[PDB]
This record gives structure tokens, sequence and C-alpha cells, in this order.
């Protein structure tokens, strides 16, 4: 199921055209709202007095059709950045006219070209139009992977084409887009319509568009090959790009005339459909989180807040996660109770943060398969979940499990535990204050007691994503710091982004913490070798944890626990994007700060340039103790 | 009101070309309104145009007529908005205009077309940035060149060299072509060029106008600020010492001499001036058409 559109520059009649387009299998049509060659004068007589009508009548389509089927196209003669003043004036007036007519029709999107380096005036006119009434209409900037000048035939004898590699030069079109949208102050209504050429550029040029708001891919019919049967197809390299683009769920646009005249025109579209049908999405985890892609979420604070019923449900819908706990407990019971003591040695297990009881059951299943005896405590401070635990305890668990409705830091245990099990970790590992909770519960762990998890570590990686930068930016609220949205982390299924360096460890914690001088504050410096030209918008966070020995949990991509759904990555944004060149190093600083009330993070970028310190004194974000 | 001839002719007139005997060929486009199409007309009586009821022949085209040109005495080569190059031919009776072939080879609007010396091949320019060499007999594209980096504004075949022709584009290139060379294009040394015209009596000499209203005489430099807007076209007169007619988007027609000096000025048009054609019978009569639907017959003082 591919959403595709047909691009035309010639429409003798809208009704007939739209019908032929729909019958061929297209979802929408890109067409001009004024005739492409109908140049119009606005200042000098007598041409400015040309009698109307200036274009077609809106009555030729229903309101619903204009809203859903038509994509307007700026007339190609409109050149706001022409070096001739007269042409700039006329183009400005014509641009507003055509744009306003598009808004008049309620068109869902409008196509404007980025076919040169200087589009300053073009951006000004567009920006002016955007700030003339609040509308949801989109603007698709048509920009090619490879500038036409950089793909022209080498047929000019006295002006040969370049044959030496110009790394940055081959990325020029991205700079066209970057400057245009920066001039437009990152307007959420301005997206990319990436046009694919017959010959693809280097991978770095293509990767440049990672994280950009690509809404459409344009495929000219002239890039398609021809198989034995005579149908249009694509090279394996182009197929590789189409597959990457399907992961972004862009809308594909077919432009150009039919060059495979032996076959009908839906042939090009059929190939897209065919390619769409031929791909593989990892079981569940890509099923699972397809709806949560780039969706910002507030990180849980299960300590300061009491989690809702369906939030625990989400925790429990991950069997791989808890079977890892079961195995971790299993291995530990055998290591602590020799075979000859399997009937006399009863181990005291304590779930610290039992929720609705998935760890409790995992502990029971662990003792069975290990053929050992355990005495269970189910500690949980969220009283609403203690309702679930105690109904479980009366109906099933029985006297073997003791539910304790208390905070693990204040609970006065009647005895000491052989094994404490906890699931107090967040996307950034310690961002829910698992160190502080386990520290306060440490007194009722035996001198040889084991803590599961035994240790965890958080990882950071610089990412580029103008899309996510805009979503964070859009999170301004009425009665707080206008920039507070940049000084707090978000749990998000990072999708449309580009990871600029390999993740590196940030903060690590061990339990039990035998050290006499426990200090959970942290200060870490990281240097990320970046081998590409990009723009830094934030840092992605992951975590790894050791439940016991070799049994582990991880959302770090290179060591991701296969099949585990729980825990999306966390995102630490930065107020201002930072340009980074190839070979430069990104130096980031992170602090874990705390007082008696709150714990929080502070971060700053020191290379290649200095950012402001983010979330100083937890002014914008703190974690409740 | 000949047969299979539309009752109404489109408003925007784009092409006007005389032939040997003196019949006038008209190309019209509908650049606004419900239907955006075009048409072709033949006026054996040039004074009866653009009246449709007193024309020799006529026919409707599927899309607009961006540019056209004669192919001999009965052939018409059309640059269509649909991205196709069309060849129409009059019947033996010259009362019907029939479509000979319509090939969709360009991926965008075909804006310019020109017939080469031999009269058996033609070169076309399009907004898809391509330039194609056509075999009118085999109805196929012999060569497709992507030498420019922007729209191809104008392509003009050499008068007597069948392998040479000019082209200009919005990439600010003026390319002299010689398909006899391995690399057939050559960049000839401002504002964007918009029109081309070879000299009929001098091999290596041509003129070209720019988007700023300047006309320039170039040997393979003399120039003059002729117009206040884009120079749409340049047509040399058939005289032994020819005159130069320049039309522009400023709604004016100019007639220049050997040194680009102005000898005549017409403002009869109220809209853009799209073409100009000299009468083969009366050398001092110059016909122009424009988007004001006017067919003006100028008497140029010589
Ligand atoms: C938004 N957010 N922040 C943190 C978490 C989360 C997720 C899973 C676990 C877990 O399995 N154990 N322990 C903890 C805490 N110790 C936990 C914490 C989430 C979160 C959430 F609270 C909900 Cl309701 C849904 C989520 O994503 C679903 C759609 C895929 C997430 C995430 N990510
Ligand atoms: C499975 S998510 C973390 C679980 O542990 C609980 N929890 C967090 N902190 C504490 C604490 N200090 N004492 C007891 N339970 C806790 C939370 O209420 C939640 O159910």
């Amino acid at each position: 199921r591919v959403s595709s559109g047909r691009d035309l520059n010639c429409v003798p009649e809208i009704a007939d055209t739209l019908g032929a387009v729909a019958k061929q299998g297209f979802d929408f049509l890109c067409m001009p709202v004024f005739h492409p060659r109908f140049k119009r004068e606005f200042i000098q007589e007598p041409a400015k007095n040309r009698p109307g009508p200036q274009t077609r009548s809106d009555l030729l389509l229903s309101g619903r059709d204009w809203n859903t089927l038509i994509v307007g196209k700026l007339s190609p003669w409109i050149r706001p950045d022409s070096k001739v003043e007269k042409i700039r004036r006329n183009s400005e007036a014509a641009m507003l006219q055509e744009l306003n007519f598009g808004a008049y029709l309620g068109l869902p999107a409008f196509l404007l070209p980025l076919n040169q380096e200087d589009n300053t005036n073009l951006a000004r006119v567009l920006t002016n139009h955007i700030h003339t009434g609040h509308h949801s209409s989109m603007f698709w900037m048509r920009v090619p992977l490879v500038a036409p000048e950089d793909l022209r035939d080498d047929i000019i004898e006295n002006a040969p084409t370049t044959h030496t590699e110009e790394y940055s030069g081959e990325e020029k079109t991205w700079m066209w887009w970057h400057n245009f949208r920066t001039l437009c102050d990152y307007s959420k209504r301005i997206a990319v319509a990436l046009e694919i050429g017959a010959d693809l550029p280097s991978n770095h040029v293509i990767d440049r568009w990672l994280g950009e708001p690509i809404k459409a891919a344009i495929l000219p019919t002239s890039i398609f090959l021809t198989n034995k049967k005579g149908f249009p197809v694509l090279s394996k390299m182009h197929q590789r790009l189409i597959f990457r683009l399907l992961k972004l769920e862009v809308q594909f646009i077919i432009t150009g005339t039919n060059h495979h005249s032996e076959k009908e025109f839906c042939s090009y579209l059929q190939y897209l459909e065919y390619l769409s049908q031929n791909r593989p999405p990892p079981n569940a985890y890509e099923l699972f989180a397809k709806g949560y892609e780039d969706y910002l979420q507030s990180p849980l604070q299960p300590l300061m807040d009491n989690l809702e019923s369906q939030t625990y449900e989400v925790f429990e819908k991950d069997p791989i996660k808890y079977s890892q706990y079961q195995q971790a407990i299993y291995k530990c019971l055998l290591d602590r109770v020799p075979e000859e003591e399997k009937d006399t040695n009863v181990q005291v297990l304590m779930v610290l943060g039992a929720g609705r009881g998935p760890l409790v059951n995992a502990s029971l299943r662990a003792a069975k398969q290990a053929d050992r005896r355990i005495k269970l405590y189910a500690v949980e401070k969220n009283p609403n979940a203690v309702v679930t635990l105690e109904n479980w305890q009366f109906e099933e668990w029985g006297s073997q499990v003791t539910v304790v409705s208390s905070d693990m830091r204040e609970w006065v245990a009647p005895e000491k535990a052989d094994i404490i099990v906890s699931e107090l970790l967040g996307s950034f590992a310690d961002n829910e204050l698992s160190p502080e909770c386990l520290d306060g519960a440490q007194h009722f762990l035996k001198d040889d007691g084991v803590s599961i998890p035994g240790e965890y570590t958080s990882f950071l990686a610089p990412i580029s994503s103008s899309k996510l930068y805009n979503e964070v930016r859009a999170c301004r609220e009425k009665d707080r710091d206008p920039e507070a949205q940049f000084e707090m982390p978000y749990v998000v299924r990072l999708h449309n982004f580009h990871q600029l360096s390999a993740p590196q460890p940030c903060f690590t914690f061990s339990h039990p913490n035998r050290d006499p001088m426990i200090d959970n504050n942290r200060y870490c410096t990281l240097e990320f070798p970046v081998e590409v030209n990009t723009v830094l918008h934030g840092f992605a966070g992951y975590f790894e944890t050791v439940l016991y020995q070799d049994i582990t949990l991880s959302i770090r991509p290179e060591t991701h626990s296969p099949g585990m759904f729980s825990w999306f990555p966390i995102l630490f944004p930065i107020k201002q994007p930072i340009t980074v060149r190839e070979g430069q190093t990104i130096c980031v600083r992170f602090w874990r700060c705390s007082n008696s009330k709150k714990v929080w993070y502070e971060w700053a970028v020191t290379a290649p340039v200095c950012s402001a310190i983010h979330n100083p004194t937890g002014r914008s974000y703190t974690i409740g103790l | 009101l000949p047969p299979n001839a539309p009752a109404c002719m489109e408003r925007q007139l784009e092409a006007a070309r005389y032939r040997s005997d003196g019949a006038l060929l008209l190309g019209a486009s509908s650049l606004s309104g419900r239907c955006w199409a075009g048409s072709l007309w033949l006026f054996k009586d040039p004074c009866a145009a653009p009246n449709e009821g007193f024309c020799s022949a006529g026919v409707q085209t599927e899309a607009g007529v961006a540019d056209l040109t004669w192919v001999g005495e009965r052939g018409i080569l059309v640059a269509s908005d649909s991205g196709a190059v069309e060849l129409w031919e009059l019947d033996e009776n010259e009362t019907l205009i029939v479509s000979k072939f319509c090939k969709y080879e360009h991926d965008d609007i075909v804006s310019t077309v020109s017939v080469l010396s031999s009269g058996t091949q033609a070169v076309s320019g399009s907004k898809d940035i391509c330039i194609k060499v056509w075999d009118l007999a085999q109805q196929v594209v012999l060569s497709s060149y992507r030498a420019h980096a922007a729209q191809v504004t104008c392509v003009a075949a050499s008068p007597h060299k069948d392998s040479v022709f000019l082209s200009c584009s919005e990439d600010n290139r003026i390319l002299l072509w010689d398909t006899r060379c391995p690399k057939p294009a050559s960049q000839i040394g401002g504002y964007l060029p918009t029109s081309l015209a070879w000299h009929p009596q001098q091999s290596e000499v041509f003129v070209f106008g720019d988007e700023n209203g300047t006309v320039s005489l170039v040997d393979t430099v003399l120039s003059s600020a002729v117009h206040s807007q884009c120079v749409t076209g340049l047509v040399f007169s058939p005289h032994s010492v020819p005159f130069l007619a320049s039309l522009s988007e400023d709604c004016s027609l100019a007639v220049l001499d050997s040194s680009l000096s102005e000898l005549f000025r017409s403002q009869a048009h109220r809209d853009f001036v799209r073409d100009a054609t000299w009468s083969p019978l009366n050398h001092s009569l110059l016909t122009t058409v424009g988007w004001d639907h006017q067919v003006v017959h100028h008497v140029v003082p010589t």
C-alpha cells in the first residue's frame, strides 16, 4: 500500500486529467493552478491590464477534491531571485498570487523548486505568506539529490565536467535546503520533496538527508530501466533507496512522460507497489512501535508518580524481558544453594517495586525450575498496584508471598534478603533514581546478598534530526520558560534521525554499593568522532544492565536484547543546532546533579562549539526523590 | 469555416510564419479558462486573420502550442505543452491539417523547435533541460543532449550548415553545436539569453537578446538596449542587407539596422508580442502576433 501521486505540467482539462490519473492508480495529482507559460505582468502597461480570467475556475472541482487530490505547483517562470529587478517584482507578486490562490482552494500542499543556490527572496515571500493567516497547508520544496549542473552530459568541449571528488561540493543541494528552511525559521509547514536522479550520488550525499522532513520522493520515468519483458524497473541501488524511503512512509511522485510506450502508464506505479510488497519488518518490535515513531513522550517517574493500571500492562506485555529476570534469578539460586541443601536452605527474595507482580511470578517460576526454596516479599509503594498484588496473593500466591505496601527506603524489613530484585530502570538507566532507591534498601540485604540487576550503564550518541528538533521546538507552553522544552529529555522511538557517532558509556552504577562514601552525582566528558557533515540537534540515550553474570538487558542498538519491546530511547535536545564538519569531534558534557529533594541532569556541548549549559539547577526538569 | 476546423480560435497567439507563396501559418494556445489547448491555422489571405470564418484550414491540438515552424511547404512542426513534438501536414487540397506523428519524448514542456538546413532533421528544446535531434522521416530521436543545467529557452538551426545550430538556456549558456565534433557543444562567451537568430548572409554571425531587453551582435561585441523587458524573438528580414525585427514582453516591436540602430517602432500590441514574420511577396511588410489576439501588418520604411 503505497501512497503515490502523478506530477504533470500539462492539463488541458482538469476533469478528464484527474479521471485518467485516478484510473491509472494514483492517489493525488501535482498540477499547476495557473498555466505554466501564462506569464503575467503586474506593473507595466499595457500588459498588466490583460483581461481575465487569470486561470481556471474553482467550480470545476468539489471542495473535497481540492482539499485531498490536488497539489499546486509554482509556475516555472516565477523567479523571485532573478538578477533583473523587474523580474523580481513580477515574481514576488506572482508568487503571492499563486500561493494565495492555492490557499483559496484549500490545497493540501504546494510545490516550490529549489533549483539554485540563492533562494533568499523566494524564502522571504514564502515566509511572508506563511505569516498571513494560520493555515495547515504544506509547502513541498522540490530539491534534487544531484544539482542538474553536476549531472549534465560531458558534451561541452570547452567546459568539461569535473572528474575529481568534491566531497562538500557534491552535497550542495542539501545546503540549498538547509539555508532555505533556516531563513524560514524551521517552519513546520515547509517539507522536502527529494527528487531522485538517474545516477545516485555517493552514500554521504544521500545520508545527508537523514533526519530531514522528507514528505515526498519524486521518481522521473527516465530513471527506470527495462527488464526482458519490457516493463519499467529500477536498479538494485535505486531499489535500496526506495526501501529506505518506504521506512519513512513518504509519498512517491511519478514525473515525466511514458517512455515505455509498449506498456500502459500504470506500469511505473505497479513497480512501486511490487517493491513495497517485497520487504521484511522484524517481528513485533517493528510491528510494535510503528505507531510510536518520533512520538515524544514524557519520561516516567515511577517514584514521584503512581503508575496507572495500563502502564503496568505495558510493562507486562514483554515476556522476553521477564524470562531474562527468571533466568537471572535461576542462575543465582543455584550458585547460592548447593544441591545438598536444596531442602533446608530457604532463600529470602525481595522484589523492590513489584508493580502488579510480574517479577513475583518470575521469582516463583525461577525457584521451581531451580528446585530450590524461596520466601518472597513483594514491596511496592504504589497503593493502587498493591490492590492487584494482594488479590494475587490471596487468590494464588498464598502465604509464600508477603506483600509490603511501603517505600523500600523507609520499610523496616523483618529480616534480611538473600536476593533483591528490582525493575527501577528507565530509558537512560538511572533516570528513575534506581541508585537512590536501592541505596536506601541496601541495609536489609545480607552481607553476601545479590542485587538483580547488579549494575547498569547509560549510553549517549549524538544525533542529527531537524524533524525531532522541530517537534521539541513545538513544545512551548504558556506559563513557563519559552525554551524549557529544550532543557528536558523525552522518551521517543527515534525514527527519522541520523546517528553521528557510535554510542559511548556515560553513567554506571553498581549494586550493592559496598563503598563507604556513596555519591551518586556524576560528571562525564565524551568525545564523538564525526566523519560526516551534519547538524547536531541532540543526543540519544540508551542503557545496558547486568541482571546476573551473563544475563543482561539492553536497548543499546549494537547490543539490543533481541525480541524485547520495553524501553524506547531517550532524547536530550539542545536549544540551538550546531554545524559539524567531516572529521570534527563533538565534545559533550553530562552531569548528574542532586539535592535532598530532586535529581536531574545538566549537559553542554564544548566542541566544535560551546552550547549553553542545559537545565542548570534543574530549572526546567527535575526527578522527584 | 473549413471542415474539421474549430469554430473559435484560442486567445493567446504564439506563432506566425509565412511560406513561399505567402500563406500565413498561425499557432494559438489557450493559456487560461476551462480548457488549455491549442490550434493550427492557415490563412492564404493574410488580411482575413485571425478571423476563423475566413481561413484556409484549421485544426485543434490536444495541448498548447509553445512554438512551431514550417517543414517545407505543407509540413508543420509543433512544440507541445504535453512534452511532445508534433508534425502536421496539409493535404493535397490544403483544406485539412492532419497529424503526421506525435511522439512524447520530452519530460516537460517543449518550448522551442527549429528545422535544420537539409529540411529532413529538426532540433527541439524543452524545460526538461534536454535538446533532441529528430529524424522527421523515421519519426524518431536521433540524439538526446543534456548539455544545459536549466530550461532550454531557444534553439536555432544554422541556415546552411546541416550539423550546426545554436541554443541558449537559463543556465546563462549560449552553446554553438556542431554534431560533427566528438563533444558537439561549445560555450560562446551577463543577463540570461532568451532569443537567438542567425545572420542569413554571414556564416559565423548571429544575434541574441537577453531577459533585460538588450540585443547583441556576436561574431564566432556590439549591442543596444532595445527593449525594457525580455526579448522574446529576433527575425531578420529577407532583404539583401537585412533588417532585424525584435519583439519583447514590453508589448513593442522594433526594427534595427546593421549596427542595431532603431529604424521603426510599433506599439500596436496591447499584450506580449510573440512572433514576427516578413512577407515573401512584399519585403517591406512585417506581420506580428501577440496574446492580445492581434494580427498587425506593419509597413516598415526602408
Ligand atoms: C514513556 N516512558 N518513560 C519510561 C517508560 C518505561 C517503559 C517501559 C518500562 C518497563 O518495561 N519497565 N520499567 C520501566 C521503569 N522502571 C519502564 C518505563 C515509558 C513508557 C511508558 F510509560 C508507556 Cl505507558 C509506554 C511506553 O512505550 C510503549 C509504546 C511502546 C514507554 C516507553 N518507552
Ligand atoms: C516496574 S516500574 C518501577 C516500580 O517500582 C515502584 N517503585 C519505585 N520506587 C519505589 C520505592 N522507592 N519503593 C517501593 N516501590 C517503588 C514503582 O511504584 C513501580 O511500580
